[PDB]
């Protein structure tokens, strides 16, 4: 199936005098494998996976040089956002950068990505052409229009396209021990009562890779979002994730109901109910 | 990113029409020409950034390939101010630019009535001293340098006199040496077989 | 000025076993700034050996953390998740109901 | 605009030297390289944002710093044994985007404060032979035993400077070629019409600037000391 | 690996 590459770069100011803090963090699809902290004692862009330290030294050296220059750049842009803004130096300010790549099962190049925020909110972003830009206000229209002068884009969807998809089909290949598998969810049921007219029920799928998954509940028809409470996708910490749905029934109706599973480590998609 | 450029040098006559190129393997987001002289900041004169465009400055004329992995320069109807080193230059995925090795130019006067002569010139403020003059030969002579380390020979130098209209080449030999005689100061280069030495 | 509250989950690794080594994890997410405190306790009390992940971002822009501890279930011991931020007035627990 | 200065240099082996580069123009990006007699350009090193720099092709025994976005000093440090070439500086609004050139720097290291000497100047008449073949006259100027070649050569007549008639050699001569700071010399010709040269109320000159020692470095010679200075010849018509 | 090139907003 499908395959990415991102990185995320968060830049943070602090009131006086005080110096910020920078830091950036790449991903092969829902894995981990570098990451810089400004804060940090040792300066340099480090290993968080096991098979990206089969690189040598001059793959580790231009990381770091990279993403230094990186840092310094976005310190300049706090302060020309005070600017724009009419903000003081009394303040915390955020600006934060995500850029990357997507292919397909045929590891050929799919879609790109390059957009910025500002204190929560949408900044300027990259169309899916990879020509033209979205600026969400007046100091924004100062960015495009100074980028537009200089051929940013041009230069952008370069590595987008060519470079960015190199490094993940080798990344793929290096790593293949582990990036490669897909772990099918292993799924159960728990029921606990409310009251005399209403009763939880709670489907649960855990252990899989990757992260993404649908489970949805039925009953005799199809979908409904009525107290159907769903919670966020969470990693367990060993490379896998959890998750679950539940919905409150009338009691007496608890065998109407059935849970759907669909996963891309699953031959066939699951259905499963609850037995008295 | 590799860019070669062809030819190293030309050398042509004014009023010739030219072309010159600059090659890579690989593609390049924007690309920029410079012309420059000796001891002398180069000096930009475009930038260039869609497959296939045409651009035109003064008697220049500069094409992007459709492919954006080459360009070529055009001159029409060059004049001896075109000569120069020209140098094209890509943006470099490590924040820099890419540049090739140059062509260097030179365009030649036509001289409509070559008169190759050797003349000798006095010291004005002195006795003795002096130099011997090779002019108004035409611009396919080649001036070789001396056999002696005791002789010193110029190259040639163009000279315009604008209000007159004409033009001129010419080199310049001299030397402390005793026995020295304008007769036989050019005797290491092909001089032409008519060249008027003054009795 | 956007800002967000955390969402916030806690749970074991494994499925939770009597006497048999696992990990507890309070998960963070949705929140902004990025400034947040996270303790995480045994019987009310702080626990001194806690790790957390690096710093990243969702599409939306807002952030999350997996703050985690090596620990062994028994049948009296009770934990939970203890959270501070811009848009809370006082710190917020969070228990850990096992099943769950 | 974007300023290098001075326009000539001069040092002895052994001492580091810091060369100038300054831009008022917004760039956020700016490059140093140098470039031998006939050669191309080689990059040293480069700065794509105030506080971070990185090597170029060249670096070895060169340093860089920017502290301002304004700014960008070299330092030719006891480098290479290569120090003496044309060193350029350049700025763009962002790195990898096109590049404007300051007006550029000559740097020459010599083994000895010895070895400066300043040019002599000498103009030649125009030969009668030419004159009657040709009804015009060709007058010709020397500068002579000069080190290093840091000179500009000009011409006067009836006390304004002239460009018409003008050709200087583009190089200078190396008097003794097998000696590494061997002295130069130079020649240029201006050439009027033959009427011109026979009024005798017509006054001709050859000017030039040379750049040599200062008042910083010591002199213990028994010869007067090269500094910069003017150095000039001239003529007058001469009716027939 | 990342963008070898920086630019200010």
């Amino acid at each position: 199936g499908s395959h990415s590459m991102r990185y995320f770069f968060t830049s943070v100011s602090r009131p006086g005098r005080g110096e910020p803090r920078f830091i950036a963090v790449g991903y092969v699809d829902d894995t981990q494998f570098v990451r810089f902290d400004s804060d940090a004692a040792s300066q340099r862009m480090e290993p968080r996976a096991p098979w990206i330290e089969q690189e040598g030294p001059e793959y580790w050296d231009g990381e770091t040089r990279k993403v230094k220059a990186h840092s310094q750049t976005h310190r300049v842009d706090l302060g020309t956002l005070r600017g724009y803004y009419n903000q003081s130096e009394a303040g915390s300010h955020t600006v934060q950068r995500m850029y990357g790549c997507d292919v397909g099962s045929d590891w050929r190049f799919l879609r790109g990505y390059h957009q910025y925020a500002y204190d929560g909110k949408d900044y300027i972003a990259l169309k899916e052409d990879l020509r033209s830009w979205t600026a969400a206000d007046m100091a924004a229209q100062t960015t495009k229009h100074k980028w537009e002068a200089a051929h940013v884009a041009e230069q952008l969807r370069a590595y987008l396209e060519g470079t960015c998809v190199e490094w993940l089909r080798r990344y793929l290949e290096n790593g293949k021990e582990t990036l490669q598998r897909t772990d099918a969810p292993k799924t159960h049921m728990t029921h606990h009562a409310v009251s005399d007219h209403e009763a939880t029920l709670r489907c649960w799928a855990l252990s899989f890779y990757p992260a993404e998954i649908t489970l949805t509940w039925q009953r005799d028809g199809e979908d409904q979002t009525q107290d159907t409470e769903l919670v966020e996708t969470r990693p367990a910490g060993d490379g896998t994730f959890q998750k679950w749905a539940a919905v409150v029934v009338p009691s007496g109706q608890e065998q109407r109901y059935t849970c759907h599973v669909q996963h891309e480590g699953l031959p066939k998609p699951l259905t499963l109910r609850w037995e008295p | 990113q590799l860019l070669e450029q062809s030819p190293q040098f030309l050398s042509i006559q004014e009023g010739e029409n030219l072309t010159v190129y600059c090659n890579s393997s690989s593609v390049f987001s924007s690309l920029q020409w410079y012309r420059q002289e000796p001891g002398e900041g180069p000096v930009l004169l475009v930038t260039v950034v869609t497959g296939g465009e045409v651009k035109k400055l003064k008697r220049l004329t500069f094409q992007f390939g459709d492919a954006r992995k080459d360009s070529s320069l055009h001159i029409t109807a060059a004049q001896p101010g075109d000569t120069g080193l020209y140098l094209c230059a890509g943006a470099g995925s490590q924040g820099n630019l890419i540049f090739g090795k140059g062509t260097k130019l030179s365009v030649k006067p036509n001289i409509q009535n070559p008169d190759p002569a050797v003349y000798q010139l006095r010291d004005s403020k002195s006795s003795d001293k002096s130099v011997c003059l090779f002019t108004d030969f035409d611009s396919q002579t080649n001036v070789s340098q001396s056999k002696d380390s005791d002789v010193y020979i110029t190259d040639k130098t163009v000279l315009d006199m604008r209000s007159m209209d004409f033009k001129s080449n010419s080199a310049v030999a001299w030397s402390n040496k005793s026995d020295f005689a304008c007769a036989n100061a050019f005797n290491n280069s092909i001089i032409p077989e008519d060249t008027f030495f003054p009795s | 000025m956007i800002q967000r509250t955390p969402k916030i989950q806690v749970y074991s690794r494994h499925p939770a076993e009597n006497g048999k080594s696992n990990f507890l994890n309070c998960y963070v997410s949705g929140f902004h700034p990025s400034d947040i405190e996270v303790d995480l306790l045994k019987n009310g009390e702080r626990i001194e050996k806690v790790e957390h992940s690096d710093l990243s971002f969702s599409k939306d822009w807002s952030f999350y953390l997996l703050y985690y501890t090596e620990f062994t279930p028994t049948e009296k011991d009770e934990y939970a998740c203890r959270v501070n931020h811009v848009t809370l007035s006082q710190p917020k627990i969070v228990k850990w109901d096992r099943d769950m | 605009g974007i300023t290098q200065s001075p326009k000539y240099l001069f040092r002895k082996e052994g001492q580091n030297v810091t060369l100038s580069c300054e831009q008022n123009l917004n760039h956020d990006a700016m490059y140093w390289y140098r470039q031998d007699p006939g050669q191309g350009l080689r990059l040293i090193y480069y700065s794509q944002i105030v506080n971070d720099f990185q090597k170029g092709d060249i670096a070895e025994g060169y340093s860089v710093s920017r502290e301002k976005k304004e700014s960008f000093p070299l330092t030719v440090t006891s480098a290479q044994k290569n120090p003496t070439a044309f060193y350029l500086c350049a700025s763009s609004s962002r790195a990898s985007y096109e590049q404007y050139f300051g007006p550029g720097t000559r740097l020459t290291v010599t083994e000895d404060l010895k070895n400066v000497f300043p040019p002599e100047v000498a103009v030649f008449e125009p030969s009668e032979a030419e004159i009657s073949h040709t009804q015009k006259a060709t007058l010709v100027c020397l500068a002579t035993g000069f080190y290093p070649d840091h000179v500009e050569l000009s011409w006067w007549v009836n006390g304004k400077e002239v460009h018409s008639g003008v050709s200087t050699d583009p190089q200078p001569l190396k008097e003794q070629p097998a000696l590494n700071d061997s002295r130069y010399s130079l020649s240029s010709r201006l050439r009027v019409s033959a009427t011109f040269w026979q009024n005798p109320r017509n006054h001709f000159r050859c000017q030039v600037q040379f750049y040599g020692l200062s008042e910083n470095d010591e002199w213990t010679q028994d010869r007067a000391k090269p500094v910069t200075q003017i150095v000039s010849a001239e003529a007058w018509g001469r009716a027939d | 690996g990342i963008l070898g090139f920086v630019f200010t907003l």
